[PDB]
RNA sequence: AUACUUACCUUAAGAUAUCAGAGGAGAGUCCUACUGAUCAAACAUGCGCUUCCAAUAGUAGAAGGACGUUAAGCAUUUAUCAUUGAACUAUAAUUGUUCAUUGAAGUCAUUGAUGCAAACUCCUUGGUCACACACACAUACGGCGCGGAAGGCGUG
RNA sequence: UGGUAUGUUC
């Protein structure tokens, strides 16, 4: 808001039995996907349960000493299964699509005419052919150069250095995906 | 647990007192009114300088302004 | 001293002005306002911040008064902590000379407007 | 508005100044749009020491500024 | 650990009911001790079983609604 | 002043020598420790008590506010125009010109021109049914015509059918105007 | 919204600043990121108290309503918000 | 209710309601029935006068001000006689009003 | 219901204004923000009968040779403390609030 | 809404994190870097000369000035004035951008050259230098330099190099002299001097 | 410069001076290249209006300073506390006197700080302008030259 | 329906 008092009365009124369908059960556990995601290119949008900071609170003395709920873990739990399924399909149509540009149709015609002119001095002349063959293979390749990013599903690059690859991984989306894929570990770790 | 706006309405036909920020002027008499900016509006009120009294004043608005607390008897 | 400012200007018709702005505590700032907001934040151009001392003032009750100047060059002040402001000295140029600087810079930024509109195209 | 940008206090000990004197060094642990200053393990420096319980909370109003005891 | 803000800082310590000392403006103004029981975004605290002490013989208070405009420091004692 | 952390080169750094430091001397006011109003304000008993007798004395009679009794006044004028339009709203069974049938095939047209004959009116309203009686409604006051009429049909289907193809194409083109058709709303 | 004194204030990000608090305290160091709430973040900082000594802190951070002026590098004198006929380039839709 | 959220332009009305149902009804009776009221302010300077207009923040227009004030040293009281006056809420500690 | 808009209507009213720090500013209304930032011509401004911050604040303005005669002041809002006007102006015909009955009759 | 006035580009609903950003990249800073330069060069270069006020001289003045002597006026030609001018700004820009570092490379042998004159391992100013490395994001940045990077750690006592004339030094600069003036040097030296 | 990846974000609203009357649109609201009045802005324009604009028939002087010198000028005022040892005035956390061990921070400044006072030098500004080196005035001063700078009032 | 900044190839 414009005024930060109201903004102070809006925290005051959204921070002030229990199992209700109204309290979001992936973020009264924690890091809920829907808030993970709010503001980036990849935002589903709003979610439709509502979140509370003194319903987390209650939660996280309960889990403290008290008990703990196995039907929220296992809501959450499915809720990561569906977003890491969808994530995986991301990226498997990632990997097709970057199989269909390694694959084109212009791209194998002049491979083809490439190792069709490919065949002591007849080994050496086969060496220095395929060694052509390989620099117009880097060639073509090197016109894209972008590789894909094994957790996230992204796309990275080899020649490219350290620092804009650190870069990269300090992301409201990395961050969000990597702990979603440590919450689904642990929870795959901890049912079987 | 509670919240200073319903324990400001339920305040309200109280003697209460009130103590300013320059410890010479203390109120104390029945709460009428209290708005949102928290003004204060008393009846028969007293003025206590130091503790001691110098006569009773009626019918009066204390400016949220200078209010130090609000306390109930 | 004589300078007989404008009888109906604000402060988008001071600017530019020699001002002897006043504060709370009487630390008087003495410089050209370049720019102001809402909360009355003054830029001051080549400012002297000046006081008197605790001594001086038993002289000042009731002459000669020895101020203290410290140089604080181009600053920016805040609009709480100042009382008043006047306008103590005239600038260097004319009304009529700053009308022309005015035309030329508006003439120079619509060439640069018709430069942008050309490197576009 | 703004959230202010006290990022780099985030695991350091601090040593905010309260109005002319009193100087309370502590571990931020939190902070608001408000400049409250949430410490942990307060310490009252005099000129005469002065613990202030576990933790604490500080209002920005009486905040000035605060000096950064702890390298970063 | 992690980050906690003021709001749910004063929320924590309202739900574990700690001794509090309440510090004030300056000379003028008269340290309390009591127990939060309420407040509101302007920081207005409620406060029970008030004992005051000036600045360096209590005298007991009851209930109180201090307003934020003077708040100073809050600690658990 | 030799070696910056600033992202600027050393030739912009060259021009970004900047002032030299200031030179202090001693505050004039006090500090804020010492900042406060004035303390031991008393009360404002001994005002009512003295100060008040001679003050009453010197003004038994207050100024008259002539701002807020015109407020008054328009607030009443208002007061008394709501209460009229009531008494004439407030006060269809006591009403001649409404002495028709049933309002089941009644239609209302509104808006109608000021210059119209019921001649046009019956020959329009007539085309989607058998009409049994119209009846173009005026003002008491004076003769002119207000533009609303009520025509009563023979059945309540093609009354709602003509007042339906009426109302539908923006109002029907009466010849001077567009008045649309309704249901009486008795 | 913001005004042409915070743009400036946000400027002058990275120079030889000197600040001075309302009880008297200046500090003079190298600004390091500036608000528009005005609370500034200064390095390399050595402070004036108003009893009169002077002190050294590493990482200094002020609330904007303590600050009686602050001033910038004489470089400044010279801005493209100081310009009052300065058109704009075809904001976007 | 939030202030932000409640309406547009109808918080005028609301502003209204709470100066004739709320802490403003002492504002209201001396302005309606020209009692005189004494103001005490944040400087001693204590104004007996009658209130002509009302404001959100309780800038208020005084008519036939008697003003006093003490000087402590030794102690003497001086007082003026102001016709008219335009008073700022911040100077205002408190407002009472006599039957 | 800002009465900030009666003191739009009081230009060429030669008024005075007492400050919070104890000054007695008589001049002429010019222009007044909406913020309350006043600007005067033609003023004296003298400190009454003590302290030493507002002898300060009236020396360092230009124009000394305690009353001090300047040709132009601007005041901020916060440092006014109470402002009055002459009893020669109707009150009842300023107070008017146009607004106010604008605002009435819209309800 | 925010524009920049240096860059000339706009932007979204401002932003800090994005702000901050803008004033990072290089885009900006070479804008920034060059308005600053020439606005500083424009305003050393204004000849802001003062507006000339001539009176009606004395008589006496006239017949005591006219009658002494009358002098030479000398002037050059555009290409001439032009190249000289040249010469004379290039000097002026390498006198303001050039300082005495005959100090640093005088004491380069000195057992506490790595805690003062390395300029990394000083206390109260390098944290500002190991702070912001320009981290080189671009990999060319970091690919195109292949020397090394010489960096002298605090920790080196004075075991290393115990005689500083065995490990081979390098001989002072001369001091330098005016390149005008110079025909005027003793041709002669006082010793004879080899190599 | 094109092509692609990544990091962040994707917007508080309403309106453009006021008052009175007439007309139009289905008590309330909107519009009028509709009419009268006030106010604001811009451009011109005039008021025997208000203030200022530096010798040259000399080697000066007006305004603002020196973060300049004499000048370490002249007159005053301060330059840490506690425990104990050898004496001790003594209501103190031995305060006071001479010497020391130890303990926590410990502005530099005593050529320091405040007040007083004169002289010299140097910086930024101008109409350094047109005629003449002249006998006017109680209705106190022929403001009846070409301009410039600041402002007031009046008209289109 | 978009903007800012950065890294590769031509």
């Amino acid at each position: 808001m414009s005024t930060p008092a109201a903004e102070q009365r809006k925290l005051v009124e959204q921070l002030m039995g229990l199992h209700d369908p109204k309290i979001c059960k992936s973020y009264l556990v924690g890091e809920c996907p829907y808030d993970l995601f709010q503001g980036t290119k990849q935002s589903l949008g709003k979610c439709p349960q509502m979140h509370l900071t003194k319903h987390k609170i209650q939660y996280e003395r309960e889990v403290k000493q008290g008990k703990t709920f196995p039907e929220f873990e296992r809501e959450y739990l499915a809720i990561l299964s569906r977003f890491v399924n969808e994530c995986n399909g991301q990226i498997s149509v990632a990997l097709q699509n970057l199989k269909h540009t390694a694959e084109e149709r212009m791209k194998i015609q002049q491979v083809t005419e490439e190792l069709d002119v490919l065949d002591l001095i007849s080994k050496r002349k086969e060496v220095a052919k395929r060694v052509r063959n390989i620099t117009e293979n880097v060639g073509q390749s090197a016109q894209q150069k972008l590789q894909v990013c094994e957790v996230c599903g992204a796309y990275l690059s080899r020649l490219d250095t350290d620092r804009r690859l650190a870069d990269h991984f300090l992301g409201k989306i990395h961050l969000g995906y990597v702990k979603m894929r440590e919450d689904y570990d642990r929870l795959m770790k901890n049912n079987r | 647990p509670v919240n200073p706006k319903p324990f400001l309405k339920g305040l309200v036909n109280h003697r209460v007192g009130v103590k300013l920020k320059f410890n010479s002027t203390e109120y104390r008499g029945t709460l009428v009114s209290t708005d949102n900016y928290f003004n204060l509006q008393l009846n028969e009120a007293e003025e206590f300088v130091a503790g001691v009294s110098h006569g009773t004043l009626g019918e009066i608005f204390i400016r949220c302004n200078n209010v130090l607390y609000i306390r109930e008897l | 001293s004589k300078i007989q400012v404008a009888h109906s200007s604000r402060l988008a018709n001071l600017i530019d002005y020699k001002l002897r702005v006043l504060t709370q505590d009487g630390r008087v700032y003495i410089g050209q306002l370049m720019a102001f907001d809402k909360h009355m934040n003054l830029v001051l151009n080549e400012c002297i911040e000046e006081r008197v001392p605790k001594t001086q003032l038993d002289k000042l009750r009731p002459l000669n008064i020895k101020v203290e100047k410290r140089v604080l060059g181009l600053t920016i002040l805040r609009g709480e902590q100042i009382l008043s402001t006047v306008v103590e000295d005239k600038p260097l140029l004319s009304k009529k000379e700053r009308l022309v600087r005015d035309k030329k810079e508006k003439k120079q930024a619509q060439k640069q407007t018709k430069l942008r509109k050309e490197k576009e195209k | 508005v703004s959230t202010p940008e006290l990022k780099k206090y985030m695991d350091k000990k601090i040593l905010l100044n309260i109005n002319g004197s009193r100087k309370v060094a502590g571990i931020l642990r939190g902070y608001d749009i408000f400049l409250n200053v949430v410490l942990d393990d307060a310490m009252e420096i005099n000129g005469n020491n002065h613990q202030l319980g576990l933790q604490t909370v500080i209002r920005g109003n009486s905040i000035i500024s605060l000096e950064a005891l702890d390298a970063i | 650990k992690a980050m906690v803000p003021p709001i749910n800082c004063i929320f924590n310590f309202l739900q574990q009911q700690t001794p509090v000392t309440i510090w004030l403006f300056e000379q003028i103004g008269i340290r309390i001790k009591g127990k939060i029981v309420g407040f509101d975004e302007f920081m207005n605290v409620v406060i029970d079983e008030a004992v005051e002490i000036p600045v360096n013989k209590g005298t007991p208070l009851g209930k109180i609604l201090l307003k934020g405009d003077n708040i100073t420091l809050i600690t658990s004692a | 002043m030799n070696y910056n952390l600033s992202k600027y080169p050393d030739d912009v750094s060259r021009l970004f020598k900047p002032r030299p430091p200031l030179s202090y001397k001693r505050p004039t006011d006090y500090p804020y420790a010492k900042r406060q109003t004035n303390p031991n304000i008393t009360g404002v008993a001994n005002l009512l008590s003295t100060s008040l007798k001679h003050y009453m004395e010197e003004f038994p009679e207050g100024s008259p506010n002539n701002h807020l009794q015109r407020y008054e006044d328009i607030k009443l004028s208002k007061i008394k125009n709501a209460q009229l339009l009531d008494r004439r709203l407030q006060n269809p069974n006591v009403d001649p010109h409404i002495k028709d049938t049933d309002p089941y095939r009644t239609i209302f047209i509104g808006r109608l021109p000021y210059d119209l004959d019921e001649i046009e009116l019956q020959k329009y309203f007539v085309k989607f049914g058998e009409i049994e009686k119209i009846r173009i409604v005026k003002d008491k006051i004076t003769q002119k015509s207000k533009g609303y009429a009520f025509i009563v049909f023979k059945d309540p289907i093609s009354s709602k059918m003509a007042f339906k193809e009426i109302g539908v194409h923006r109002g029907i083109q009466i010849k001077d105007r567009i008045c649309i058709v309704d249901i009486e709303r008795g | 919204m913001n005004g042409i004194p915070v743009k400036l204030l946000n400027e002058a990000q990275g120079h030889i600043v000197s600040l001075e608090l309302t009880t008297g305290a200046t500090y003079r160091g190298k600004l390091v990121e500036s608000e528009d709430s005005m609370n500034v973040q200064l390095r390399d900082v050595i402070a004036t108290e108003p009893q009169g000594a002077v002190t050294h802190m590493d990482q200094i951070f002020v609330r904007g309503s303590q600050i009686k002026f602050i001033v910038v590098p004489d470089l400044l004198k010279n801005a493209p918000l100081f310009k009052k006929n300065s058109s704009r380039p075809m904001p976007p839709i | 209710r939030p202030k932000h959220e409640l309406s547009r332009a109808e918080l005028e009305e609301l502003e209204e309601f709470e100066f004739k149902h709320g802490p403003m009804s002492l504002i209201n009776d001396a302005m309606v029935t020209r009692t005189p009221v004494i103001i005490s302010l944040r400087n001693n300077h204590k104004i007996i006068a009658r209130v002509k207009a009302f404001d959100r923040h309780c800038n208020m227009v005084l008519e036939n001000v008697k003003e006093l004030w003490t000087e402590k040293k030794n102690v003497i009281n001086r007082e003026r006689f102001i016709s008219k006056l335009f008073l700022r809420g911040d100077s205002v500690i408190v407002v009472l009003k006599t039957p | 219901m800002k009465l900030v808009n009666f003191l739009k209507k009081l230009r060429n009213e030669q008024v005075t204004i007492e400050l919070k720090n104890g000054t007695t500013v008589w001049g002429t209304l010019q222009s007044v923000s909406p913020q309350m930032n006043a600007i005067l011509t033609d003023v004296k401004l003298t400190l009454p009968q003590s302290n030493g911050i507002a002898m300060a604040s009236l020396y360092l303005t230009g124009g000394q040779q305690n009353i001090a005669s300047l040709q132009y002041i601007n005041i901020r809002g916060n440092t006014i403390r109470q402002i009055i006007l002459p009893d020669s102006l109707n009150l009842d015909s300023l107070l008017v609030d146009q607004k106010q009955l604008n605002s009435l009759r819209r309800s | 809404r925010y524009y920049c006035e240096y860059c000339h580009s706009y932007l979204t609903h401002d932003t800090l994190s994005v702000r901050k950003s803008h004033l990072v990249g290089k885009n900006h800073l070479r804008i920034t870097a060059d308005y600053y330069r020439n606005k500083a060069r424009d305003i050393i270069n204004k000849h802001n000369h003062k507006r000339r006020h001539i009176g009606k001289r004395g008589r006496k003045e006239r017949e005591n000035s006219s009658q002494n002597e009358t002098l030479k006026v000398t002037c050059l030609s555009n290409k001439e004035k032009r190249h000289i001018m040249h010469v004379k700004k290039m000097n002026q820009k390498e006198l303001a951008q050039t300082s005495i570092d005959t100090l640093k490379l005088l004491y380069d042998g000195s057992p506490g050259y790595s805690k003062v004159f390395v300029d990394a391992n000083r206390f109260d100013i390098g944290d500002l230098v190991k702070a912001s490395k320009l981290p080189q994001r671009a990999n060319e940045k970091s690919a195109h330099h292949s020397f090394k990077q010489t960096s002298r750690s605090r920790d080196e006592t004075c075991e290393s190099n115990p005689f500083p004339r065995l490990n081979n030094p390098k001989k002072l600069e001369p001091p330098k002299i005016l390149s005008q003036w110079s025909n005027t040097i003793p041709k002669t030296s006082i010793f004879y001097s080899v190599d």
